[PDB]
RNA sequence: CAUCCGGGUGUUGUCUCCAUAGAAACAGGUAAAGCUGUCCGUUACUGUGGGCUUGCCAUAUUUUUUGGAACUUUUC
């Protein structure tokens, strides 16, 4: 299938972790596990923030997945 | 052969779905894949405080199904 | 699958390895695995009292493994 | 798929990681693996607590990662 | 091939017994909180999919309070399952 | 070199002791002679221990419970 | 240095044979054109009929999707 998650491709996205923290960028590639890769990325811990860039996540890691805005031009 | 497939006849209801992390999510079901990956809308999502979420998409527990929805017809191919 | 790891440069040669339950071993590498189980000969524990034993530690405990001496 | 050849390509610059453990390394990248397996060196760690240490060389296992992080311009590597 | 075998004579027999025999069951699941129902139907996995169901879960504020709630319908995916009892009212 | 399996192999012949430990469980280990084994890495423990030095006396295992197999 | 026998390209005006919608309607200019603005044909959401650019093609036993989880308590 996957037909959904294609849609999704080069949005700014929400992603919660299975230990809470939660992701943000947009999204570049995308995995049968799941795997996502994010661009510009920034984790929210919670009145916190930190920098970090491109991250690749596993798909055990993943919780969740929302939409923030739309695809960027 | 799989009960999964039943829940791809399943789209378009609302269901507070549980998780293993413990969180509790009303929402509208769009899309059900046989990984069980399923995709939501109009989502009302609780970790802290309610929070609302358009586009809500291994954790699931447990579908509460709304109870006008007939088993029998769904159980057959 | 089955990456047989590159554990040929560490053969015959004295390691210090840990593993879960922040428990760790010395010894000298024998032979290793598929899935990275290991054969440590001359086994000398490290609790600080180090306690000679003579060992085939499984694969997914490991943590890790590194060499003393360059 | 993709998600794991960005990082082949990322072999050779420093990589920074977290894993179950708690723990995030930072080091050179050597090799890498489908299963995502590493082999680093000169790595900086830092726990939980954030205690520092050295390890020269080190071997992975990927169920054990979290996530890795991953320098700047590879996000302009073809997909 | 060999799945059909195991659903006849196995372990996974019971159910297929006792949903076609109209039964109730207790589920002892992974949550700490523990399902008492009636089934529909199930699968290989123990993805069970049952009706009319109430829980047995303990507390604290502090004291031990026990809390039920009825559901309609309910599919449980087979991991929060660890233990089940094939009860009968007969 | 010696493989993994072929070395659990020589386990079976020799009869010799062998302490178990356990995955998430530091507390608790095992002992006993082995028997027979399979591909998913169960065993056929006889004569089987658990080890405070609290002592307490055929078993079987699974394969994801595993930690070390060690000799004597 | 020329001359001569030839060629292709663009554009304009014609000629022969052939084609059926039409919205080929209006107004702006260059060296050029729907070039631009309006405009209209099907139509932007359905079911029958065609093609694919697709599902990537089906793994509960160690590196991701059939869980080592569950639970408690103290500190700020």
């Amino acid at each position: 299938h996957s037909s959904r998650l294609a849609n999704l491709i080069d949005y700014k996205l929400r992603v919660l972790t299975q230990d809470g923290r939660v992701y943000i960028g947009q999204l570049m590639a995308f995995d049968k596990h799941m795997n996502l890769v994010l661009n510009e990325c920034i984790e929210e811990r919670v009145v916190e923030k930190r920098v970090l860039g491109l991250t690749i996540l596993r798909g055990e890691q993943i919780l969740s997945t929302v939409v923030e805005d739309k695809p960027l031009l | 052969m799989k009960l999964v497939n039943f829940l791809k006849k399943l789209r378009n209801e609302q269901v507070t779905i549980e998780l293993k992390n413990g969180t509790t999510v009303w929402g509208t079901l769009q899309s059900v894949s046989p990984q069980m990956n399923a995709i939501l809308t109009d989502v009302k999502l609780t970790l802290q405080q309610p929070t609302a979420s358009d586009n809500i998409a291994n954790t699931i527990r447990q579908i509460i199904l709304p109870d006008s929805l007939n088993l029998d017809s769904l159980l057959v191919d | 699958m089955v990456s047989t790891p590159e554990l040929k440069k560490y053969m015959d040669k004295k390691i210090l390895l840990n593993i879960n339950g922040s428990r760790k071993v010395a010894g000298i590498l024998r032979g290793y695995d598929i899935f990275l189980n290991v054969v440590l000969d001359d086994a000398m524990e490290i609790n600080a009292n180090n306690h000679q034993l003579g060992t085939v530690i499984r694969g997914n405990s490991i943590i890790s493994l590194e060499a003393l001496d360059a | 798929g993709i998600p794991v050849k960005l990082l082949n390509e990322a072999q050779g610059h420093i990589v920074s990681l977290e894993l179950t453990t708690g723990a995030t390394y930072r080091g050179k990248l050597v090799e890498s693996e489908d299963s995502m397996n590493v082999q680093l060196r000169d790595v900086i760690a830092t726990e939980p607590q954030g205690a520092v240490t050295h390890m020269d060389q080190i071997f992975v296992r990927g169920s054990q990662i979290k996530f890795i992080v991953v320098p700047d311009l590879l996000k302009n590597a073809p997909l | 091939e060999l799945e059909e075998f195991e659903f006849k004579h196995g372990p996974m027999s019971l159910i297929n017994d006792a949903m076609v025999t109209r039964t109730p069951v207790i589920i002892s699941l992974r949550n700490n909180h523990k399902i008492i129902a009636r089934v529909k139907a199930f699968d290989r996995h123990c993805n069970m999919v049952l009706e009319n169901v109430k829980e047995l879960w303990t507390e604290k504020k502090k004291n031990v309070i026990n809390r039920e709630r009825f559901i309609s319908k309910l599919f449980l995916r087979g991991d929060s399952v660890i233990v089940v009892l094939k009860t009968p009212v007969e | 070199m010696v493989p993994p399996i072929n070395c659990i192999f020589n386990f079976l012949q020799q009869q010799t002791p062998v302490t178990i430990w356990l995955f998430e469980q530091i507390g608790i280990r095992i002992k006993g002679k082995i028997v027979g084994f399979d591909e998913f890495m169960n065993v056929v423990i006889d004569e089987a221990v658990e080890i405070k030095e609290d002592v307490e006396k055929k078993i079987l295992l699974k394969g994801d419970n595993i930690t070390l197999i060690t000799s004597a």
